[PDB]
């Protein structure tokens, strides 16, 4: 998507 | 015009489901006519204008029109619009595979690079040719015919599997019911915002604004167990079937292309280059964090034993999965005097937004302005125009979608909507980005109060936005954040360092009631608490990185068993029997397959730039900030990630700043 680690 | 804004945002957000489907068919027909015209050209007839320029012109026009079709599935409040957007994404993704595997296009691009004088074209045009040829070989276009047909059919299959994987997680509506006693220690501003049931209970969903506060504050162990079980079993049935098909297909495609594993196939396109580099990087870091994890787990067990004795609960002598976030929160309160629910009173969302925009207007030399009566996809979305402070050049625009709602993308990401590349007529297209997060709702008659981790998420995603806006290339495929996957998280994690500076936090904070700033002692303790729980928090990220590598390296493995293996070996906190975390691992289908290590890999680069450049000569220095924009953000994907780090640091990166910020080495 282009953003936030888990 | 590069100094105007009107007409440069061609994005429409009022499309009906029928118009999305109609525009999808029109986009495919008009784009295929460009590829067909190039394919009909004779091999000895192709030039720069009828081939390279013709393809570059259709790539920018396609990706912009594609954005209006595949983005509503993430933000639209109309479920029919989201469904039509997902069907458009499926149909356009298969079309992307059909066009990418055209042998006639591959031959004419290869012939163009051999006959054209590479010295008389721009260096980015040279990069366009070699990347396009390299992308063709990574699709097997240099291989025989029947193996190309096998790769194509398997690529189309994996496309629908990845879309269905995230579609199942995005549209999940699983919830649990709890009484007021079963929600002990939860604050009233959280309880009063839940839907009431017919038996005077409360509905709690599995979304982030509900799951995390329960796992961090609720003192009822059975409540945390039931939540952790349901959270790590979302779409367990259907997504396990998808993983049992997607992972063998990725291996089977990598074999036909000449690669040993799928992890090797994707590692060639990253700065880490090889999988043996990823293994050595993760294993060496896991060994450095091993003493920290042992000390943190021993402290957590002592917290759990005393609480079970004080509250009269049973004590099983172990740290279950539903106990980790709860006692990590207690460790932050006891060892660093940090109460997140009290600290959020100093971070109302409008003050944080103001300080966030002001911080990077001054650092990057930019000018932000909010547009009134903006055309948006939801009422709560705001639009801002970005200008260069010195020249007044309109660089781009970004949207702010900050609050959660039904059907909205539930994680936190930044979307590139328009690339900042050149148009066929010579002008530059205005870049467009979208920041999509799910921050706390305004409740109890108060504004939206953000915790410090939400402020850090705000700064992370805004770093992606600045990368999308400041990037200026000639071709759309190199614009925005089209860099290496293990490098795209460098600009985002870099800007997180500004939420750990005392003076920067003072400009971001103001009490929602009396407007008083945060006390000096509490402000010092907040910065000193940056490394709380860092042992287990980073070890869990290594677990995810190892599982991501293992599922794309070894063949015929149980995803849940491999995740439970590394949880016990690395993290020391066992995975709950019956759960399936990989079935919820959205990164495995969102472009991070075999590449989840890139977060920790990028943090080494961001820490090195922040410590060696920003932290040494002022983190608000406009000279260092402009150098960061021109060398890291502005090139976009037109240069290799390692080359941009070399130009900014004037040397090679190293782990000295990374290990020092982690309290290691
Ligand atoms: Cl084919
Ligand atoms: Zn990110």
């Amino acid at each position: 998507y282009g953003g936030f680690r888990r | 015009s590069s100094y105007t804004v009107a007409g440069r945002n061609v994005l429409r957000w009022d499309l009906s489901p029928e118009q999305i489907k109609t525009r999808t068919e029109e986009l495919i027909v008009q784009t295929k006519q460009v590829y067909d015209a190039v394919g009909m050209l004779g091999i000895e007839e192709v030039t720069y204008e009828n081939c390279l320029q013709a393809l570059a012109d259709v790539e920018v026009k396609y990706i912009v029109e594609r954005t209006m079709l595949d983005f509503p599935q993430h933000v639209s409040s109309d479920k029919e619009v989201r469904a039509a957007s997902t069907e458009a994404d499926k149909r356009l993704s298969r079309f992307d595979i059909e066009m990418s595997m055209r042998g006639d296009i591959f031959e004419r691009i290869v012939h163009l690079q051999e006959t054209c004088d590479l010295g008389k074209i721009k260096p980015e045009a040279r990069r366009y040719l070699e990347k396009s040829i390299k992308m063709g070989k990574r699709n097997g276009l240099h291989l025989p015919e029947q193996v190309q047909n096998e790769i194509k059919s398997m690529k189309k299959r994996m496309s629908e599997l990845c879309i269905d994987f995230n579609k199942n997680l995005n549209e999940d509506d699983t919830f649990l019911v709890f009484s007021k006693a079963e929600l002990g220690a939860l604050p009233d501003d959280f309880i009063d915002s839940l839907e009431k049931t017919d038996d005077d209970k409360y509905k709690i969903t599995l979304k982030y604004p509900h799951y995390f506060p329960v796992m961090k504050k609720c003192c009822i162990p059975e409540t945390r167990r039931r939540m952790e079980m349901a959270f790590n079993t979302r779409c367990k049935e259907e997504n396990t079937i998808i993983l049992q098909q997607l992972l063998p297909l990725r291996t089977k495609v990598a074999k036909l292309l000449g690669y040993s594993t799928h992890a090797d196939f994707v590692l060639e396109m990253n700065t880490a280059k090889s999988t043996s580099r990823v293994t050595a990087f993760l294993d060496d870091l896991s060994q450095k964090l091993k003493p920290l994890g042992e000390a943190e787990r021993e402290f957590i067990l002592n917290l759990k034993k005393k609480e079970c004795k004080d509250r009269g609960f049973e004590y099983d002598g172990k740290i279950n999965a539903w106990d980790l976030y709860y006692y990590m929160t207690q460790t932050e309160e006891l060892k660093y005097s940090i109460d997140q629910e009290f600290l959020k009173e100093y971070f109302p969302i409008e003050v944080v937004t103001e300080g966030l925009l002001n911080t990077y207007q001054e650092l990057l030399g930019l000018s932000f302005e909010q547009m009134t009566d903006a055309h948006v996809w939801n009422k709560s979305v705001t639009l801002y125009t970005v200008k260069d402070k010195a020249t007044g050049e309109v660089l781009g625009q970004f949207y702010l979608d900050l609050y959660p709602r039904e059907g909205k993308y539930n994680h936190a990401a930044c979307f590139g909507l328009q690339p900042g590349c050149l148009l066929p007529d010579g002008s530059r297209m205005m870049a467009v980005a979208a920041l999509v997060v799910n921050f706390s709702q305004p409740v109890a008659g108060r504004p939206s109060l953000l915790r410090h981790d939400e402020v850090r998420t705000y700064f992370h995603e805004f770093g992606h936005v600045m990368h999308q806006i400041c990037a200026q290339t000639d071709f759309a495929r190199f614009s925005g954040t089209n860099v290496e996957t293990d490098f795209v998280e460098v600009p985002s994690q870099m800007l997180e360092n500004w939420v750990w500076d005392v003076d920067s936090l003072r400009r971001l904070s103001k009490h929602y009631k009396d407007g008083s700033p945060i006390a000096d002692d509490l402000l010092e303790k907040l910065v000193a608490s940056r490394l709380v729980n860092t042992g287990l928090l980073t070890l869990r990220q290594i677990v995810l990185s190892k599982v991501d590598q293992s599922l794309h390296t070894n063949t015929s493995l149980d995803a849940a068993s491999e995740y439970a293996k590394y949880c016990s070996e690395i993290l020391g906190v066992a995975a709950t029997p019956g759960t399936n975390m990989p079935a919820t691992f959205g990164h495995l289908a969102g472009g991070y397959d075999g590449q989840y290590y890139g977060y920790l890999w990028s943090e080494v680069f961001s820490m090195d730039m922040f410590y060696s450049c920003f932290k040494k000569e002022g983190i608000m220095n406009p000279e260092v900030g402009m150098k960061y924009r021109n060398l890291i953000l502005k090139p976009g994907g037109s240069l290799d990630g390692m080359d941009m780090l070399h130009n900014f640091l004037k040397r090679e990166p190293n782990q000295k700043a990374f290990l020092m910020s982690r309290g290691l080495h």
